[PDB]
RNA sequence: GAAAUUGUUGAAAGGGAAGGGCAUUUGAUCAGACA
RNA sequence: GGAAUACUGCCAGCUGGGACUGAGGACUGCGACGUAAGUCAAGGAUGCUGGCAUAAUGGUUAUAUGCCGCCCGUCUUGAAA
RNA sequence: AAAUAUGUAAGAAGUCCUUGUUACUUAAUUGAACGUGGACAUUUGAAUGAAGAGCUUUUAGUGGGCCAUUUUUGGUAAGCAGAACUGGCGAUGCGGGAUGAACCGAACGUAGAGUUAAGGUGCCGGAAUACACGCUCAUCAGACACCACAAAAGGUGUUAG
RNA sequence: GCCCUGAAAAUGGAUGGCGCUCAAGCGUGUUACCUAUACUCUACCGUCAGGGUUGAUAUGAUGCCCUGACGAGUAGGCAGG
RNA sequence: GGUUGCGGCCAUAUCUACCAGAAAGCACCGUUUCCCGUCCGAUCAACUGUAGUUAAGCUGGUAAGAGCCUGACCGAGUAGUGUAGUGGGUGACCAUACGCGAAACUCAGGUGCUGCAAUCU
């Protein structure tokens, strides 16, 4: 009959990485949380206490809370036509934090130092991000580089 | 044919005239939508629509809900609107003055709000005395404490009340209740 | 008599129907869960912040 | 694919920091448009080096013209072309007035001899036989004969009413 | 029409403006024997480039 | 045009800046539609056959 | 004193069923409107 | 050397034949032409002429003709079955 | 180690400054959390769209499903049995595939003009017995997807290589 | 490549039928042409929606007027009759 | 720069073989009364810093070395793949259209970086 654990499916998601086995290096533990900021989990299969379900492998979410040797995390996880919320105890070996908000952090203080700098200057700012646009004319030079006239080969075979 | 992005021949689902069916409110309707129309000015739409509502949308509003609506800082001196009933609250003893402008007043309310020397106004009186409604106060009931809400929402883990008659120990008050009995809610 | 056992043809169609509404977001989270010795500590410092902002409109 | 044209079609990598000014190269296409004809340069040159037309950009387009459009020529043309079964290389010599006119009716050919369709065929080379004698397929080589003449016997009127009253005749 | 062709600062608001043109069809026919392949095959769909106008003025 | 030209003169090739407006027509019917491109030919507000609209280019349209 | 169903009389159509839809010829029949 | 033409495209260039439609019902708007008074093809047809004033046009009906049309109800994935 | 698919982010619930509260926490007015006061507006922080968004209560029917392309399991197979995504039939007529639940085209208020789709234009039957270049002659020729089947193997018939 | 052999089933019979052989057959190209309940323009019905208008001294305020979009349907809901 | 004590990244740090290392540090090394541990003062504990040495640890350098790391229009726009068609084919399968795009291969270049504290010709 159908098999169903905890962890059933879990065979190489939860394996190690090649030649990155043993113990966990010493950085992961010295890394510090505070509520609010957003991690990303990935389990860590030496490490079977405080592990997220797999559902959560590849997920990313909110800090709730802080504890001894864990963090609280938050996750919208949809079931039916429809979020729910769930909230998962991770050990701190389960979790990193997340880059994907270094960017927009990184444009803002970027923006507001534009937006002073031009400010101060003479208005004429322009910092919301654009798509990239159509490139422009330009003109390309033969000198020294003329067109090399190519055509299609005939069939052939080496085996 | 036409990829519809939207259910088509939606009804807004807000109503357009009071589901009642007495005149004197269908005459003070005739009013507000003259004086919403042609007035520019927010109270008059919003108690318009207010007239349409229906009996539970229109909690009473008590006297004494009223007298704290006052309390309100600078708010003294402002006419309460009620586009419902007022009713009187024994709970209170120092009502204070002022005027209060609504659709019924219970006996009782009446009496307390001119026992110290208020005023009833049906809501045509207000208009003419304030067609902009320039200087009002309105005041909504308790939508929420409907005894049929408590039964709203009901499952587990909720607490919400069941629907259910005769009530004490025996009455769902065992299994999935507590702990020693299968389960708890 | 067999029957056909299970699918999932459909379902989706239907989830979109009404939705897949967006998880909705409130600034003031519960502190559902939340250490206790944090929310105990916490208490008894809001109380405080609250009684000396009380003092200013002395 | 339609009536053609002929196209020098010329398209490079696009710049880079490292290497601005890459390095260009042209084909001459017979399409019959010139959407189509910078879309098969395209297929070409993935088929030659290591761009795809994200990475490039197309540089120029320019149909060339017969040089003597009103000159009989002898055609030797090159195909490389796929069967049912496999693929295969070929020579054919197709007989007109201008380039144009020939790889029209070459894959024509295809199409009727070997159920050749104009995806299935890459034009390899087609230049123009000079001296004579280098012409090498009897169906061509016979128009070369001196003082040709030929009748066209059994000739057929096309009539334009339903009936007709004499009883034909193929004189001519 | 100025501000649609030059694409200009306000192409947004501009173009939204206007109600999705509603056209006939081609008054010709496609130029195709059949429709829906690409462009390049000898079909309708898929970029024109410059050869949009020929169509759009037939259907307008 | 004399771009065109003045470039033919000096052996350069000129190319002109990719086109940055198009205009699409919805060339199929309603039915029988995936959806991912379903919802882009809403987006684009191309809901019927044979109606149009203006699109402006970069990567993101 | 309805219907099914039947006799008569009148009209009509009918090359292995009948009945129906759009349309008009033909026949029969009828309104309204002119002023 | 100097032309022409094809081809592709543009014109707020001129112009002919034909077909369907004519909603609206004082005025009001945006314009156009006029030196002007005016005028207009500019927010939906008017002018002129003739025919019957009737079964002419029109309804209804029967039949003929061209094309089309399987028995309804039901249960069912699926019924003319 | 892809392609497709998939979590999060792209600001006012934002970014900084000053320095209160506590019983938690620190060697520590250290920090954690929650604040008070202040500085910066819509190029306020990508695109496209939006006949608006949000929320509540109650109740029907249903809970035998089947088909298509693609992914795919069992089986020699099946118009067989069983899954995955989407589109459909069911619940739906209309044009095409003579015919036909599921293919193609296209989704229906009553109508005039126009244009088309898919599919066609010898005659049945509206529409070129059109133009063009080759191929094919069958004493069981062949003739349009789904589709109403044919294979190995052969031919000094003929065509081009 | 086309063609021919390989190629055997039961009522008489099917490229849909007649018939077609420089095709009315196969492969391919170019135009034109035919016609869907679709598309475009217009009238009319209805549904939803957004405006306007209680000013008497005439006739519906659930009304009157302007405007825009939309219209498939079993089981099933509701509504107006 | 060297070296030590504590480290971060965890082979460009490993592996094999040879050679070289001033000064300081480490090291090996002396001892068995004492705390301590063993079948064995080898390991472990204690004592001296005294009697000895760079032999080894350690550090560096060499090698058409092994491994490892980086790069490239090397292979390869290949394999695979998302979209399309009343495309080809008896089928198996295959081309084409708009996109996305590997792994092996081959060639070249490298062979620890660096944080806190003390020390040292
Ligand atoms: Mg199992
Ligand atoms: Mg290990
Ligand atoms: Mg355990
Ligand atoms: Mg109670
Ligand atoms: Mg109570
Ligand atoms: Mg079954
Ligand atoms: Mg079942
Ligand atoms: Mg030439
Ligand atoms: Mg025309
Ligand atoms: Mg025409
Ligand atoms: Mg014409
Ligand atoms: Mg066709
Ligand atoms: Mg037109
Ligand atoms: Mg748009
Ligand atoms: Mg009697
Ligand atoms: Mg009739
Ligand atoms: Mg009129
Ligand atoms: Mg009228
Ligand atoms: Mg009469
Ligand atoms: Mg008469
Ligand atoms: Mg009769
Ligand atoms: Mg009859
Ligand atoms: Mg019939
Ligand atoms: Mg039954
Ligand atoms: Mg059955
Ligand atoms: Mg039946
Ligand atoms: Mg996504
Ligand atoms: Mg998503
Ligand atoms: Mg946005
Ligand atoms: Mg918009
Ligand atoms: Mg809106
Ligand atoms: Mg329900
Ligand atoms: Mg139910
Ligand atoms: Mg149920
Ligand atoms: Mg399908
Ligand atoms: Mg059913
Ligand atoms: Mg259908
Ligand atoms: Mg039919
Ligand atoms: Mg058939
Ligand atoms: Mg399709
Ligand atoms: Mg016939
Ligand atoms: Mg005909
Ligand atoms: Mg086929
Ligand atoms: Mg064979
Ligand atoms: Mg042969
Ligand atoms: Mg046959
Ligand atoms: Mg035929
Ligand atoms: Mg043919
Ligand atoms: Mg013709
Ligand atoms: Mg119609
Ligand atoms: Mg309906
Ligand atoms: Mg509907
Ligand atoms: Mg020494
Ligand atoms: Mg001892
Ligand atoms: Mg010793
Ligand atoms: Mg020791
Ligand atoms: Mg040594
Ligand atoms: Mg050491
Ligand atoms: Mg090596
Ligand atoms: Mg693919
Ligand atoms: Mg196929
Ligand atoms: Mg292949």
């Amino acid at each position: 009959g159908k098999s169903h654990g905890y962890r059933s499916r879990t065979r190489y998601m939860f394996q190690r990485d090649f030649r990155k086995h043993g113990a966990v290096h010493l950085s992961t533990y010295l890394k510090v949380y505070k509520v609010g900021d957003i991690v990303d989990i990935k389990a860590n299969g030496s490490i079977q206490k405080g592990m997220p379900h797999k559902f959560y492998q590849g997920k990313t979410g909110v800090v709730y809370n802080v504890t001894k040797s864990s963090v609280g995390v938050i996750i919208n996880k949809m079931v039916g036509n429809r979020y729910l919320e769930k909230r998962l105890n991770l050990r701190v070996e389960h979790i990193k934090h997340s880059k994907c908000r270094q960017e927009f952090l990184e444009r803002v203080k970027a923006n507001a130092a534009k937006r002073a700098e031009a400010k101060a200057q003479g208005v004429a700012v322009q910092l919301k991000r654009q798509p990239a646009q159509p490139r422009e004319s330009r003109i390309v030079s033969t000198e020294g580089n003329v067109p090399q006239t190519l055509a299609p080969v005939p069939y052939e075979t080496f085996i | 044919g036409i990829d519809h992005t939207s259910k088509q021949h939606k009804r807004s689902g807000h109503r357009t005239a009071p589901k009642s069916d007495n005149v004197y409110l269908k005459l003070l309707v005739k009013l507000y939508t003259f004086l919403a129309r042609r007035t520019d000015a927010p109270f008059n739409k919003v108690v318009l629509k207010a007239l349409f509502l229906s009996k539970i949308n229109r909690p009473p509003v008590s006297v004494s809900r009223i007298a704290r609506a006052l309390k309100q800082e600078g708010a003294a001196n402002k006419t309460v609107v009620v586009v419902g009933t007022v009713t009187d609250d024994a709970r209170i003893f120092e009502f204070p003055k002022t005027t209060v402008a609504a659709l019924r007043f219970t006996a009782g309310a009446r009496a307390k709000i001119v026992k110290a020397g208020g005023e009833c106004i049906t809501l045509d009186q207000l208009a003419v005395r304030a067609p902009k409604g320039q200087n009002t106060l309105i005041l909504r009931g308790p939508r929420n404490s409907r005894e049929a809400v408590r039964h709203f929402g009901m499952g587990p883990h909720k607490g919400k009340a069941p629907r259910i008659l005769s009530t004490g120990r025996k009455f769902e008050r065992a299994r999935g209740r507590r702990r020693s009995k299968g389960f708890k809610v | 008599a067999k029957s056909k056992n299970h699918t999932a043809h459909n379902q989706t169609r239907k989830a979109h129907r009404n939705g897949i509404k967006k998880p909705k977001t409130y600034k003031y989270p519960s502190l559902k869960g939340v250490d206790p010795k944090f929310r105990r500590n916490h208490k008894h410092a809001l109380h405080g912040t609250a009684k000396a902002l009380a003092a200013a409109k002395k | 694919m339609a009536h053609f044209k002929e196209y020098q079609v010329i398209g490079r990598r696009l710049p880079t920091e490292s290497v601005p000014e890459p390095k260009l190269f042209r084909m001459r296409i017979f399409a019959s448009n010139e959407v189509i004809a910078k879309s098969r340069y395209w297929y070409f040159l993935q088929k030659l080096h290591k761009v795809k037309k994200a990475s490039g950009e197309i540089v120029s387009i320019n149909q060339i013209n017969e040089a003597h459009p009103t000159k009989v020529k002898n055609f030797g043309v090159w195909v490389r072309y796929d069967s049912r079964s496999g693929t295969h290389n070929m020579y054919k010599e197709i007989r007109d007035v201008s380039r144009v006119a020939a790889v029209e009716t070459l894959y024509q050919d295809m199409a009727a001899r070997h159920r050749a369709r104009f995806r299935s065929i890459h034009i390899l080379k087609v230049a123009e036989i000079e001296k004579t004698a280098d012409v090498k397929r009897q169906y061509v080589k016979q128009f070369l004969t001196k003082d040709l003449k030929f009748p066209l016997p059994h000739r057929v009127q096309k009539s334009t009413k339903t009936f007709s009253y004499k009883r034909p005749s193929t004189f001519y | 029409i100025h501000e649609i062709i030059t694409v200009g600062p306000h192409f947004k608001q501009a173009n939204n403006f206007l109600w999705p043109f509603k056209l006939s069809n081609p008054s010709g026919g496609w130029g195709v024997p059949r429709k829906f392949k690409h462009f390049i095959q000898g079909g309708s769909f898929g970029n024109r480039e410059e050869f949009i106008n020929k169509l759009v003025k037939s259907m307008n | 045009i004399q771009a065109k030209r003045d470039a033919k003169a000096a052996g350069s090739y000129y190319v002109e800046a990719q086109h940055k407006l198009v205009f699409v027509v919805r060339i199929k019917g309603i039915n029988k539609i995936p959806p991912k491109p379903r919802k882009v030919l809403q987006l684009l507000r191309l809901t019927r056959i044979n109606s149009g609209t203006f699109v402006k280019v970069t990567k993101a349209t």
